[PDB]
């Protein structure tokens, strides 16, 4: 099962969960950055 | 075989009306055949035009809707003239020589449409205005 | 008054006579 | 003169492979035009990974 | 008989690691990057690699559970955020001026904005899917209902996962036991539609209708007593309805009169909730179960006695038609095809019969004013059952291909019509372009008739009339059938062809359906595109195997894209490429059926109605002098109706703008593919990979264009996801703002 | 030679078969030997039932006589197939085997027809053979 | 003012867009309790448009005449965290992307079954190419000046010409 | 009619020949060694140009290859 976690749909899905879910937290945190302070 | 039989094929009541219409009649010349034809054409040709037109509570709408009839019998006489000098270039043979087949006839099958269709327009214009 | 004239001709007429035209000058042989 | 299981580079510019390299399977030992197999690790169009070629359309790439 | 094979199927994770494990083909590896479009194509069509009919109908079988399990998993999702995260509870005291809402949206970048003000205090997304009005006519008062529903709904989500497990890996049956269409037919007929129309009647008896009673006293939710307090307190029960005081005596001495209050033929809409009244369908499903109940007695067992449906075959013929059905049971007891297809047509089918009867006969208790929910209800079931029908033209074509014989269908009626397949398909060419001129055309001369000047040249009501005569003497027939010929009917089958107006609230529930020549018009549109979807589909289903220009066509498959550039080309000329030109006209068919769907209701059945009875539609019975045109049916319908879907910014209906424009997006990308074929895009990729080889990081799975029966599906998918989800749109942000 | 006429099969149908290109130019028969009675599929539609024979079906193509001669052989294992084409109102006998020996099998006595003695890099450029009666692939 | 746009904080039309928003919402608030859970979902709502105006007038932004932060990118290094900072944020973040997977190719393909290291990812290798992947300006550069980063045109698969 | 060149690069796998559908090509014995086969078009006006031949032909890069040409009745694969 952990071989089949690398195969690519599974191992493309939850890191593009993680990289989404980095996003949603830091707009969660961080809300409205248009510009570098 | 080739062709399929269905049961209401090779049917005597549709058959027999093929070989007495006026275009696989055995007796008819081209000067005749294309004038029953016409006849027949021409007649129910001024139905639409009289009843379903752009005028039609005129005084009026009688003598313009036929004369649309004659108008496209003297459009068909020239498509008529026109499959004549395309398909017979030459009056070309085949094995069955009807007036269809190689033409051979058929000026006069298209002058006896014109003379039938124009006559049946305004035959049946006599029959709309008066009568 | 010459567009009630001119206008049916080439409306109508002139394209019958050239589409007769081409027609026959299509399915001619040799 | 090449051998069999030489790395060659294809000089067939018609070829899916020119310009690359590739393996020699075999080579046929008679007078019949385009003996050189090669076989590619890449797959054509058509997903064949072997060619036949002749001796001036190969090279000695090793 | 049963007989069962025990242990075929190990259960590892061995073959989770290797995609395409399944066929001697994708056990290989990726050589190209088409393996990885071929893998996903063909994993669910388990007749191409095995071979072997058992192995198939196991695999069948067993994908069915898990299919099971998929939809119990989202009826929990859709219980659980109906208990959770929803406004039900203040929504049954007032279900007419708080809209149905669920899904409460989370605070983030903005789309906190979605969560509208939908009534009482409550902030989410209205939906319009009929749960709320379901789950009233089901009974269900509290949250603590719909809770155990969604964890009910769960395991039996994993008790059809489990089953679909045992089924295959342990315990897995022969191909005998597929084979016994009889007893499959007794059981499903007896058990599955009889008593499941049985016991649904014994929850509308105890459970629907006490409650509904109660709600239409109107006295509380909360004052309510619970369904199973009308089981146990019989005095209780006896105070509404009283026929329960006497037991089920009335029923076992066949004094079936004395239920006549709560088993009753009222036939029509309630007058304050403006849906079916739940006594007609607590009778009427007790009706269907009987029905369904000796419908399961009828076909043979190994108990002697019944009918077997091969000699039903047998001895029906004719002698226009040879054999006769000699032959048809040998091909339904073995092509799972040919089942797969009869099975998608009339599953698709009902789905239509199923939106025409819901928003004539609106079954749910203030369904019928909502106009947000049963116009969706429709758009719903004709998009979804309009899909099921182009699959049944899909798997026909798939049994001539692969499971057709010619040795057993020989004079039978499959052959027959393989015979004269052309007089079939000339005699439907020539019906479609005979209704596309007089149905379609008479838009064209009513267009140039109202530019030109002249609207009295037109077809209209106030021009040449096209009355439709033979619908308006079914109009008839069957809004005069209360007291004559269904006399124990107190009202009509519905409003629909005639009868009184009911108001509930402010809002008509139901209303007579006017039929004009604007009727007439649409109604033979539909009949058009409807004949040239059958045209399309019939023809790749009878020239599946062979034509005039390829006699061997059934040799190069089902699904390939052509058979070369020569005899002319042969571009789609498969049975795949038919039903791929059978996606686009339903999706014509039936856009417009939906067109005339909004559009009728909303000018001359929808509206609201004053103190004194008089009737003030929507868009105001604009119908009948708009929808005669092509220019109408832009500026009155398509123009007009869509400033709430393009004036939605700001608000909570903005997601459904971001939709609209979304769609139009994909619907457009789809042409990318459509219009386009793989060899331009290969010598494309070719410079892309040069550019990835100039850098030395090409990758060894090689970059390929998709296969052109590959781009024709992007392109069909695409068009389909962008077109309905325009009309997803624009229905839903129109109906929610003025209905 | 075709010896015709031969029992045609136990048939009766297809619509789409044999139109009025047969009677004017060119039509196709195909005549075999099938050793059972059993029913085969036509290019037309399908059925007819293979007689003992002396088999002869009369197709509109060349093509759907060798679309049948492949099914013969495939499900039928009747290899001996002799497709035709007919006198006056049509042109050639005797299309297929024409030297007795199928086309996949070698035989002595062919000859190379359509036969270029180069690659397809080395076809000259069209811009140099413009302008002149030569074609870019011809030899 | 490089194009006729006033700063945000000066811009009488920013403070019109605040104006507005907040009275769209306390609006929404009036019918609401003010103790129930849509009260508190829309006073964080407000809460959330005040933090986001404060935080444009202190940013230095240029408002235009509808009232709306405009970005000036000809790069100046008083208008740099409009597009200069994020840019050089976002290249490293693409180019750590763009080395990992170009020198995971190039470690896969040197191997026995190139093809299936594709499905399936090794996290041995995968993790060795992020490890190159954080110093790609670095590497890069070495692999540029050793010629190892790019091939001869006749080491390529080239059409005929 | 369509014209099918056959090129020097034919290794005689005889694929092509047996996946036309009209019988235009057939094998015949090569002198350049009058040990092994090249492909031949001798019946090009029964060419429909399906192009199942090239398809089949394994070779990288075709060692026959068909030209699509004047139609004709035959070419163009009509049953009228
Ligand atoms: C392709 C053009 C494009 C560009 C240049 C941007 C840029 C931005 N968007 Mg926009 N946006 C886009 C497309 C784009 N987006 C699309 C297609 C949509 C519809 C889905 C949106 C919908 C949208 C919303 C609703 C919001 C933004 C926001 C933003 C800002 C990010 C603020 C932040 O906190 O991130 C900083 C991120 C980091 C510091 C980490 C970056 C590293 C990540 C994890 C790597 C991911 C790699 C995979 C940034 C200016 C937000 C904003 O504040 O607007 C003013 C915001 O609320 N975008
Ligand atoms: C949980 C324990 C378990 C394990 C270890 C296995 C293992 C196996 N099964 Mg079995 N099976 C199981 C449970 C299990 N199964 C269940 C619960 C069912 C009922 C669905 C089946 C029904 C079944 C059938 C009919 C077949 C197998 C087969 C197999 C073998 C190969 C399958 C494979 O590798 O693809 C792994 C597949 C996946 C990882 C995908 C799972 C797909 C799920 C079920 C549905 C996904 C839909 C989901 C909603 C996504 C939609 C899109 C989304 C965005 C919404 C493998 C030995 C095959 C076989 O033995 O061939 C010889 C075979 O034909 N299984
Ligand atoms: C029918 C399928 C289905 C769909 C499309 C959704 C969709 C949603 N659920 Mg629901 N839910 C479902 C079934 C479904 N649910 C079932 C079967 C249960 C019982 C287990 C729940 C129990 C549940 C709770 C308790 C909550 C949701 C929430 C949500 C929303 C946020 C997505 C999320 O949290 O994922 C997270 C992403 C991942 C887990 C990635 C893997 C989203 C609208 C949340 C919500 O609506 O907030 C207001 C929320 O709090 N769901
Ligand atoms: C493609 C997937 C799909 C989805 C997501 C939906 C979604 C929905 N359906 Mg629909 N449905 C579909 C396909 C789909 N439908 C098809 C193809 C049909 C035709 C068979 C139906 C027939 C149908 C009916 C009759 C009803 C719904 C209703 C609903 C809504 C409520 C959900 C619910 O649980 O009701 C649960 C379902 C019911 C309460 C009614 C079930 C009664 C039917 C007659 C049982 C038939 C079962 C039987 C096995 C199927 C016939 C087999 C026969 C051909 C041999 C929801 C919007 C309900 C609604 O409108 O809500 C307001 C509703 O009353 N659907
Ligand atoms: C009388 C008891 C009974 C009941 C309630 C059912 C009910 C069902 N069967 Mg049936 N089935 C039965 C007896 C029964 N079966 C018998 C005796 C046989 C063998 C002759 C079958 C052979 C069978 C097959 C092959 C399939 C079903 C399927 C189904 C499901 C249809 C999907 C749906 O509408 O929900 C439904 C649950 C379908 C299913 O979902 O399989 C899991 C399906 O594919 N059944
Ligand atoms: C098929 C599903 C179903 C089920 C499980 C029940 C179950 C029940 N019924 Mg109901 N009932 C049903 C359908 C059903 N009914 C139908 C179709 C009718 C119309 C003929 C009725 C008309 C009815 C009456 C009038 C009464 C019951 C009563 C009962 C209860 C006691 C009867 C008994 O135990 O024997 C029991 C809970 C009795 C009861 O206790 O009601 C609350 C009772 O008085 N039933
Ligand atoms: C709006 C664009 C459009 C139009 C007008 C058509 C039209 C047609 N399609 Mg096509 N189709 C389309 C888009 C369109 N399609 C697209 C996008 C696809 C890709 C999926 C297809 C795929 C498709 C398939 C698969 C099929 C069709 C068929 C048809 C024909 C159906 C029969 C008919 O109604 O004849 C009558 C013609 C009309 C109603 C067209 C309007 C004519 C007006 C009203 C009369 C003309 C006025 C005047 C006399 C014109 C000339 C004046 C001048 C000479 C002076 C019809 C010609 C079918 C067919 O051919 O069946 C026989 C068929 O099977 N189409
Ligand atoms: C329509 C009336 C009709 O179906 O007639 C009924 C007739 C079949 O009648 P028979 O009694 O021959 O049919 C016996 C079986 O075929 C049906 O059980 O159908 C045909 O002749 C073919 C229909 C072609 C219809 C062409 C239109
Ligand atoms: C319903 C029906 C039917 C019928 C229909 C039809 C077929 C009709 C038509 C009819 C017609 C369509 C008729 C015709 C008629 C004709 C006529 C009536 C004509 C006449 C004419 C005339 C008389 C003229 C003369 C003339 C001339 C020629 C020239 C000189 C002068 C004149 C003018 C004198 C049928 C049987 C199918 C079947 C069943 C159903
Ligand atoms: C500053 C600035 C600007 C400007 C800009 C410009 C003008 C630029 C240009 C640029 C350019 C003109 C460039 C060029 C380039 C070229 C080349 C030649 C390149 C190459 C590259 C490479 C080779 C890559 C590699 C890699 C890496 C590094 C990593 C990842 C992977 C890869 C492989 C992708 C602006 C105004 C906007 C704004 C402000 C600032
Ligand atoms: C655009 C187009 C292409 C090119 C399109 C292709 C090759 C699709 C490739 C796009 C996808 C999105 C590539 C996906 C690559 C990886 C899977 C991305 C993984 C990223 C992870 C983080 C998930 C065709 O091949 C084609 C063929 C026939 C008719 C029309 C067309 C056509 O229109
Ligand atoms: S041309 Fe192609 S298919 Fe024909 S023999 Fe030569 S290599 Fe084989
Ligand atoms: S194009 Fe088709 S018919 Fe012509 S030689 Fe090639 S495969 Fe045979």
């Amino acid at each position: 099962f952990s071989k089949y976690l690398s195969t690519a749909p599974v191992i493309g899905t939850l890191t593009a969960f993680f990289l989404a879910g980095l996003l949603i937290e830091i707009n969660r945190f961080n809300p409205d950055l248009l510009v570098y302070p | 075989i080739g062709h399929l039989s269905t049961p209401i094929s090779n049917s005597s009541a549709v058959n027999g009306l093929l070989a007495n219409l006026p275009a696989y009649r055995k007796g008819l010349t081209p000067r005749l055949r294309g004038l029953e034809i016409g006849m027949a054409h021409g007649y129910f040709l001024t139905g639409p035009f009289v009843e379903l037109g752009p005028l039609r509570n005129t005084d009026g709408g009688i003598l313009y809707g036929s004369l649309s009839a004659v108008g496209l019998v003297v459009i068909l006489t020239a498509c008529l003239a026109l499959y004549g000098k395309a398909n017979f270039s030459g009056s070309s043979k085949s094995k069955d020589a009807t007036l269809w087949e190689s033409g051979e006839g058929w000026s006069d099958f298209v002058s006896g449409w014109l003379i039938g269709g124009a006559g049946s327009v305004g035959f049946a214009y006599l029959l709309l205005q008066y009568i | 008054n010459l567009p009630s004239i001119l206008v049916p001709m080439v409306g109508i007429v002139l394209p019958a006579i050239v589409m007769a035209l081409l027609f026959v000058y299509i399915e001619t042989d040799e | 003169m090449v051998q069999r299981g030489s790395k060659v580079r294809i000089l067939r510019k018609e070829s899916y492979w020119y310009q690359e390299i590739g393996t020699v399977a075999s080579i046929d030992q008679s007078g019949i035009k385009y003996p050189v197999i090669v076989r590619f690790e890449k797959v054509n169009y058509s997903n064949v990974n072997s060619n036949n070629f002749s001796l001036d359309e190969v090279v000695e790439v090793e | 008989k049963i007989v069962i094979d025990k242990d075929p199927v190990s259960t590892s994770f061995d073959k989770w690691a290797v995609p395409g494990h399944f066929s001697r083909t994708l056990a290989k590896g990726p050589k190209t990057t088409t393996w990885i479009w071929n893998l996903h194509a063909d994993v669910h069509d388990f007749d191409s690699y095995t071979s072997d009919l058992e192995e198939v109908s196991r695999k069948i079988f067993s994908a069915h559970f898990g299919h099971l399990a998929v939809v119990f998993i989202w009826l929990s999702g859709a219980y659980f955020h109906g208990a959770r995260f929803s406004n039900y509870e203040a929504w049954l005291s007032n279900p007419t001026t708080i809209k149905p809402s669920a899904q409460v949206v989370w605070p983030i970048v903005g789309q906190e904005i979605l969560n509208g003000d939908v009534g009482g205090g409550f902030q989410g997304i209205q939906i319009t899917s009929g749960l709320f009005q379901m789950w009233r006519a089901s009974g269900i008062t509290t949250e603590l209902q719909l809770y155990v529903t969604a964890i009910g709904a769960l395991v039996m989500a994993a008790l059809m996962l489990f089953a679909g497990w045992f089924h295959y890996h342990k315990a897995a049956p022969k191909l005998e036991w597929f084979q016994n269409a009889e007893s499959m037919m007794n059981h499903h007929l007896g058990g599955l539609f009889g008593l499941g129309s049985l016991s649904w009647a014994g929850h509308q008896i105890h459970v629907s209708l006490p409650v509904n009673k109660l709600l239409d006293s109107g006295v509380s939710p909360q004052e309510i007593p619970l369904p199973h307090e009308f089981i146990l307190n019989k005095d209780l029960i006896a105070q509404l309805y009283p026929s329960f005081g006497q037991g089920l005596t009335p029923f076992f001495t066949l004094n079936w009169n004395e239920y006549s209050d709560f088993l009753t033929f009222k036939g029509g809409l309630n007058p304050v909730t403006g849906g079916l009244w739940l006594s007609d369908s607590a009778h009427h499903h007790l009706a269907i179960a009987v029905l369904f109940i000796v419908a399961g007695h009828m076909y043979r067992t190994n108990w002697g006695i019944g009918h077997s449906m091969k000699e039903m075959y047998d001895s029906h013929k004719g002698p226009f038609t040879g054999e006769g059905h000699k032959g048809v049971y040998e091909i339904f007891t073995n092509s799972w095809h040919a089942q797969l297809s009869l099975n998608l047509a009339l599953f698709g089918s009902l789905s239509i019969i199923v939106a025409h009867h819901m928003y004539s006969m609106p079954p749910y208790p203030y369904l019928a004013t909502d106009y947000a929910t049963s116009l969706c209800l429709f758009t719903h079931h004709v998009w979804i059952g309009g899909f099921l029908i182009v699959g049944a033209g899909a798997h026909a074509a798939i049994f001539m291909v692969r499971d057709y014989d010619p040795a057993q269908n020989y004079n039978n009626l499959v052959d027959r019509v393989l015979r004269h397949r052309d007089a079939i398909i000339s005699h439907l060419n020539w019906v479609c372009i005979f209704l596309g001129f007089h149905s379609f055309g008479l838009y064209i001369h009513n267009d140039t008739m109202r530019a030109l000047g002249r609207p009295q040249d037109m077809f209209s009501d106030a021009a040449i009339q096209l009355q439709p005569v033979f619908a308006q003497w079914v109009q008839g027939v069957n809004s005069a059938a209360a007291g004559n010929t269904a006399p124990n009917a107190l009202a009509n089958a519905s409003y629909a062809f005639g009868g009184d107006i009911v108001s509930v609230g402010g809002k008509v529930a139901m209303m007579p359906i006017s039929l004009g020549t604007a009727d007439f018009l649409v109604h033979h549109i539909h009949a058009f595109t409807i004949h040239v979807t059958v045209l399309i589909l019939l023809k790749g289903v009878l020239f599946a195997r062979n034509s005039r220009l390829i006699p061997d066509k059934a040799n190069l498959g089902f699904r390939f894209p052509c058979d070369g550039p020569g005899r002319g080309g042969t571009c789609q000329v498969s049975a795949w490429d038919h039903v791929f030109l059978g996606l686009f006209w339903m999706y014509n068919s039936l856009s417009v059926v939906l067109f005339h769907f909004s559009w009728k209701m909303q000018s001359d059945v929808w509206g609201n109605v004053t103190a004194d009875g008089a009737v003030s539609h929507i868009t105001g019975n604009n119908f009948a002098q708009g929808a005669i045109t092509i220019n109408g049916w832009l500026r009155d319908f398509l123009w007009a109706q869509a400033s709430q879907v393009i004036q939605s910014y700001g608000s909570a209906l903005s997601a459904y703008g971001l939709m609209f424009l979304g769609a139009h997006f994909i619907w457009a990308f789809s042409l990318m593919f459509l219009f386009s074929g793989r060899g331009y895009w290969q010598e494309l990729i070719e410079s892309i990979v040069w550019a990835h080889n100039k850098l030395k990081f090409a990758p060894s799975i090689q970059p390929r264009a998709l296969s052109i029966t590959q781009g024709r599906a992007v392109g069909v998918a695409h068009y389909l996801l962008g077109g309905i989800a325009t009309t997803w749109s624009f229905f839903h942000a129109r109906i929610i703002s003025v209905g | 030679t075709l010896n015709l006429n031969a029992p045609t099969p136990i048939f009766g149908g297809s619509t789409g078969g044999l139109l009025r290109k047969a009677e004017v130019e060119e039509f196709y028969s195909i005549t075999w030997t099938g050793k059972s009675e059993t029913v085969f599929e036509l290019p037309t539609g399908g059925a007819a039932i293979m007689r003992a024979g002396e088999n002869l079906l009369r197709l509109a193509r060349k093509e759907q006589c060798i679309a049948l001669g492949a099914q013969l052989k495939d499900k039928f294992k009747i290899t001996d197939y002799k497709i035709y084409r007919v006198y006056p109102s049509g042109e050639v006998q005797f299309l297929h085997p024409k030297d007795g020996v199928f086309p996949e099998k070698v035989n002595p006595g062919r000859v190379a027809v359509g036969s270029n003695k180069r690659r397809i890099g080395q076809n000259p450029d069209p811009a140099k053979l413009k302008f002149k009666g030569q074609e870019t692939f011809d030899s | 003012d490089v194009a006729g746009l006033i700063p945000c904080s000066q811009s009488d039309a920013f403070e019109r867009r605040l104006k507005n928003t907040t009275q769209r919402l306390e609006n929404r608030l009036k019918k609401y309790e003010p103790g129930s859970a849509p009260a508190e979902a829309l006073q964080k709502q407000i809460d959330k448009t005040q933090q986001r105006f404060d935080k444009y007038r202190n940013s230095g932004l240029l408002c235009g005449a509808d009232g709306l932060p405009h970005l000036i990118t000809d790069g100046r290094w008083s208008h740099a965290g409009e597009f200069t900072i994020p840019g050089l944020l976002f290249l490293y973040i693409a180019g750590f992307i763009g080395w990992s997977g170009r020198s995971y190719l190039q470690a896969v393909a040197a191997s026995d079954n190139s093809t299936e290291k594709e499905i399936i990812i090794d996290i041995p290798v995968a993790l060795q190419s992020v490890s190159k992947g954080f110093v790609w300006p670095l590497a890069a550069l070495q692999e540029f000046s050793s010629g190892k980063l790019t091939a001869r045109d006749e080491e390529i698969t080239i059409s005929p010409r | 009619a369509h014209t099918v060149k056959i090129y020097d690069t034919c290794i005689g796998c005889t694929q092509c020949v047996r996946a036309c559908p009209t019988d235009v090509l057939e094998m015949v014995p090569w002198d350049g060694c009058r040990a092994n086969q090249i492909a031949s078009a001798p019946r090009t006006e029964d060419c429909v140009g399906c192009k199942r031949c090239e398809s089949a032909c394994p070779t990288d890069f075709l060692s026959i290859r068909v030209y699509l040409g004047a139609e004709t009745t035959r070419s163009m694969g009509l049953g009228y």
